[PDB]
RNA sequence: ACCGCUGAAAGCAUCUAAGCGGGAAACCUUCUCCAAGAUCAGGUUUCUCACCCACUUGGUGGGAUAAGGCCCCCCGCAGA
RNA sequence: CUCGAUGUCGGCUCGUCGCAUCCUGGGGCUGGAGCAGGUCCCAAGGGUUGGGCUGUUCGCCCAUUAAAGCGGCACGCGAGCUGGGUUUAGAACGUCGUGAGACAGUUCGGUCUCUAUCCGCCGCGCGCGUCAGAAACUUGAGGAAACCUGUCCCUAGUACG
C-alpha cells in the first residue's frame, strides 16, 4: 500500500518560474501539476501535498493581439444584467496576476483542497520579488522524452 | 510515471522495455519500489532502455 | 517585380543597420525605422540597400517588398523633402497664422486650430492655398487626415480642401 | 452603404477586396460602396 | 486641492440677497475649532489628512486615542474624519498643526457638503423606493401600500438579486453636490450655504470644495 | 459603423496582411454610494504588554487581572 | 409530463431581458439645392405619456410629444389585486328539437381560500475567526444606484436656393 500519506511527511520547496517568453497554458500546466505534486512519486491526492509556485514577470507572457481583443473575460454579479465583460488585455494592463491566477484555477479540481492549493499560490506580475528568505528554486519547463 | 520522469523516461516506453525484458512485475510493487528504493527503480529505468529497440519506426 | 529595385543612397551620412533597425542621418531631421525581423537586409557593394528574403513564404515576399519601399520612402524623405499643398475653393476664408499654426474657419465659429505632430513643416502661399512639408508620409498625411471630415466637402458646389484636382463630383443641377 | 449577401461589378471600374474578411467593392464612384454583410 | 473643514449643522433660516432674491440658508458651523494630523502616501499610499472637530473632557478619551492625540501634540477631540486632498504628492501643504477655517472658501463658491443622513426607519417601498401605490376602493381586499408581483413565474424560479423591497433607510452617508456657499462669517466662523443639508441640527457636516463647477 | 495616413501581395490599384491615427448617449477610468467574512480575511497609528494553581515541565485545563468593552440605569428628532 | 387539482382572458401594481430602434446619439448612399425627407449600417445607456367608447386583446379618434416601439419571461406576475367577459346552478329573445333540452350567438345576476417551514430576496444583530488582546481613521480589488430631453437667443434671416 501506500507510504506518503502521513501528518508532516511532506517537502514544501519554493520553485520559482520565469514566465516571460512562456505561453500562458504550458505555464499554467507545468505549474499546476508541479503545484500539487504529480512530479513527486508520494502523490496523494486526499491531501494538500505539493510544493509552492511563484511566478516571475508575468507582465510578459506571450499572448496574440487576436486574442487580448477578443477573448473576454466575464464576471457576473448576481444582480440583473451585472456581466462584468471586461476584454483580457485590459486585465494585462491592470491585473495579470489575476489573469494567471484564473488560468490555474482553471486547471485545477474543483474541490476544498483547490482553495487549500490557491492559497499556496503566489503570483507577483513584477520580476523582482521580495520572497528571498525561503530557497526558491529556478524551474524551468521541459519535455520529457519520446 | 511521477519517478519515470524524475529517470527521464515516460511510462509508455517503460512498460515496453519491461515487457520486452520479461520482467512481470505488477505496478503495486513497482509503485512500492519507487519509494522504498528509488536506486532500483533507476536501474529497472536502465533495463528498459537497454532493453528498448531504436525508434518509434517498424 | 519589387523586388528587383535596387535602393541608391545619395547621402548615407549615418544609414545603417543596428539589431534590425535603419538609423538615417542627412540633410533633413533624422529618421530610424524597426525592421521587420523576417526580412534579412543587409548593405551592397555599391553602397545600395538589398533587401531579401530567399525562402517561400509569400508574406516573406509582401514584407521585402514592403520594407524595401519603406527605406526607398527613409532615404527620398531625408534627401529630398515631402511635399503636399492643399487650395480652398469656397466663399468666406482666410488663413492666419496665429502662433505657431494655421487658423481655419470656412464661415463658421470657433476657428480650428489643427493640433501639428512633432518635426513638421507648415506654409501659407495664399488665403486660399496652403501646403506642408515634413520628413514622413504618415506625418504629413496625418494633417491630410485631421483636417479630413472638416466640414464634409458637398460634391454640389464644394466647400473644402482639394489637393490641385481629384477628379471631384459636381452637381446635378438642383 | 449597400450592405448585402451578394456581390457583382456595377461597371468594369471598380475592384473587388477583402478587407478584415469582409469582401467590398471599389468603383472610383461613390454610387454603392456595396459590402458582401 | 480638494480643501475642506469639518463642521456641524444648526438648522436652517433665509436670507435676502442683494438682488432682492431669497437665499435658503443651511448653518454649517466651522470656526477655528478644526485640527490636523497629514497621512503621507509615503508609507501606504492614501494621501490625505485627518480632521479632528469637537470638544470632549478629559476623561472621557479613552487612552489609545489620548496616545494618539497627545503623540501628535494635539489636544483631544470628539470626531475624527479624514480628507482625501489629491492624487498628486502635495506634501508642502497641511502640517500636523495647522489650523483650518471656514475662511478658506470664497463667499460664493460651490461645494460638496457630506454626511450622515436623517434617520427615517424601517419604511414600505412607498418610502424607501417610492413605488406608485394600488387602487384601493374597488375590490381592493388588503393590497393597499403593498409591492405586489415580482418576476415571473416558472422559469425564473427566484427573485432577482437587487430588487426594491422593503427595508430600513437613513443614517447614510448622503453626499449633496454643487451647493453654492452664501457667506463664510468669518467673525464667528459659521459657513452659511445655500440649501438644505442631510442630518438632524446637531449632526455632523464635512464640507469640501466642489470640483464640478 | 464610417472615413483615413504610409505601403506590399500582384511594376498599378487598395483603410492592411507589419504598422499609425480619427471615430458614438454603448464599454472602462472619471462623479456618488456599500464594502477586508476580499478566509489573499489588508495597511497606518496607539494602549495594555510575566499573574496564580491543578495535571505529566512541555502537551492542556481552571481562576483572576491591565487596556477596553459589556450588563444594569437616564435619554435621543437613532430605533420592530 | 401534469385528472388523489399547474386556477384561465383583459386591466392595475412591480421588474427584467432581446434589438428585427419610435426618439435622443454616431455615419454611408441618394432622383440629398437648404430645412425636411427615403433607404441602409452601428448602438440597449435612458425615455417610450395622459384621455373618449367597447369586458378586452386588436383597433378608431381628439389633443400633446424628441417619441407616442415590436416581443419573451406559465399569451410574465390571482399562496400580490380585480372577477367586467369567459365556463357552474336562476331568468328571458331567437334558431333547432313533438319533447326533455341545445347553440364557440346574444342579454341581466352570480364568494375568488391559506397563521410563511425551505430556496431566493430585503434589513438589522448574536457568535467565531482574521494567530497576543483591543480601539480609531482608511486604501477599495470587486459591485450597485443614476445614465433622458425640449424651447428660445447668438452665430444668422447667415450659408444655400
Amino acid at each position: 500500500p501506500t507510504y506518503a500519506p502521513k501528518a508532516g511527511d511532506t517537502t514544501r520547496s519554493w520553485y520559482v518560474i520565469d514566465a516571460t517568453d512562456v505561453v500562458l497554458g504550458r505555464l499554467a500546466v507545468a505549474a499546476a501539476n508541479l503545484l500539487r505534486g504529480k512530479h513527486k512519486p508520494t502523490f496523494a491526492p486526499n491531501v494538500d501535498g505539493g510544493d509552492f509556485v511563484i511566478v516571475i514577470n508575468a507582465d510578459k507572457v506571450a499572448i496574440s493581439g487576436d486574442k487580448l481583443q477578443h477573448k473576454m473575460v466575464y464576471r457576473h454579479s448576481g444582480y440583473p444584467g451585472g456581466l462584468h465583460k471586461r476584454t483580457i488585455g485590459e486585465l494585462m494592463q491592470r491585473h495579470p496576476d489575476r489573469v494567471v491566477e484564473k488560468a490555474i484555477l482553471g486547471m485545477l479540481p474543483k474541490n476544498r483542497l483547490s482553495r487549500q492549493i490557491q492559497r499556496k499560490l503566489r503570483v507577483y506580475a513584477g520580476p523582482e520579488h521580495p520572497h528571498s528568505a525561503q530557497q526558491p528554486v529556478p524551474y524551468e519547463l521541459k519535455q520529457v522524452a519520446q | 510515471n511521477a519517478a519515470a520522469r524524475l529517470n527521464d523516461i515516460t511510462y509508455n516506453r517503460l512498460i515496453q522495455g519491461l515487457k520486452a525484458a520479461g520482467v512481470e512485475v505488477d505496478r503495486k510493487n513497482l509503485a512500492d519500489i519507487a519509494i522504498s528504493d528509488p536506486a532500483a527503480f533507476t536501474a529497472l529505468v536502465d533495463v528498459a532502455r537497454a532493453a528498448l529497440p531504436e525508434d518509434v519506426n517498424a | 517585380r519589387i523586388g528587383k529595385q535596387p535602393i541608391p543612397v545619395p547621402a548615407g551620412v549615418d544609414v545603417t543597420i543596428e539589431g534590425q533597425s535603419i538609423s538615417v542621418k542627412g540633410p533633413k531631421g533624422t529618421l530610424g525605422l524597426t525592421v521587420a525581423e523576417p526580412i534579412k537586409v543587409a548593405r551592397n557593394d555599391d553602397g545600395a540597400i538589398v533587401v531579401t528574403r530567399p525562402d517561400d513564404e509569400r508574406r516573406n515576399r509582401s514584407l521585402h517588398g514592403l520594407s524595401r519601399t519603406l527605406v526607398s520612402n527613409l532615404v527620398t524623405g531625408v534627401t529630398q523633402g515631402y511635399t503636399t499643398k492643399m487650395e480652398i475653393f469656397g466663399v468666406g476664408y482666410r488663413v492666419q497664422l496665429k502662433g505657431s499654426n494655421l487658423e481655419f474657419a470656412l464661415g463658421y465659429s470657433h476657428p480650428v486650430v489643427i493640433e501639428a505632430p512633432e518635426g513638421i513643416t507648415f506654409a501659407v502661399q495664399a488665403p486660399t492655398k496652403f501646403t506642408v512639408s515634413g520628413i514622413d508620409k504618415q506625418k504629413v498625411g496625418q494633417i491630410a487626415a485631421n483636417i479630413r471630415r472638416l466640414r464634409r466637402p458637398d460634391p454640389y458646389k464644394g466647400k473644402g480642401v482639394r489637393y490641385e484636382g481629384e477628379q471631384i463630383r459636381r452637381k446635378v443641377g438642383k | 452603404v449597400k450592405v448585402n449577401p451578394s456581390v457583382k461589378p456595377i461597371c468594369d471600374k471598380c475592384r473587388l477586396i477583402r478587407r478584415h474578411g469582409r469582401v467590398m467593392v471599389i468603383c472610383s464612384d461613390p454610387r454603392h460602396k456595396q459590402r458582401q454583410g | 486641492a480638494r480643501k475642506g473643514i469639518l463642521g456641524t449643522k444648526l438648522g436652517m433660516t433665509q436670507v435676502f440677497d442683494e438682488s432682492n432674491r431669497v437665499v435658503p440658508v443651511t448653518v454649517v458651523k466651522a470656526g477655528p475649532n478644526v485640527v490636523t494630523r497629514i497621512r503621507t502616501p509615503e508609507r501606504d499610499g492614501y494621501s490625505a489628512v485627518q480632521l479632528a472637530y469637537g470638544e470632549i473632557s478629559p476623561r472621557k478619551v479613552n487612552k489609545p486615542l489620548t496616545g494618539q492625540y497627545t503623540a501628535a501634540g494635539v489636544n483631544p477631540r470628539r470626531y475624527l474624519a479624514e480628507l482625501r486632498l489629491d492624487d498628486s504628492d502635495a506634501a508642502t501643504e497641511y502640517q500636523v498643526g495647522q489650523e483650518l477655517t471656514a475662511e478658506i472658501f470664497a463667499d460664493g463658491s460651490y461645494v460638496d457638503v457630506t454626511g450622515t443622513s436623517k434617520g427615517k426607519g424601517f419604511a414600505g417601498t412607498m418610502k424607501r423606493h417610492g413605488f406608485r401605490g394600488q387602487g384601493a376602493s374597488h375590490g381592493a381586499q388588503a393590497v393597499h401600500r403593498r409591492p405586489g408581483s415580482i418576476g415571473g413565474c416558472a422559469t425564473p424560479a427566484r427573485v432577482f438579486k437587487g430588487t426594491r423591497m422593503a427595508g430600513r433607510m437613513g443614517n447614510d452617508r448622503v453626499t449633496v453636490l454643487n451647493l453654492l456657499v452664501h457667506k463664510v462669517d468669518a467673525e464667528n466662523g459659521v459657513l452659511l450655504i445655500k440649501g438644505a443639508v442631510p442630518g438632524r441640527t446637531g449632526g455632523l457636516v464635512m464640507v469640501r470644495s466642489a470640483i464640478k463647477r
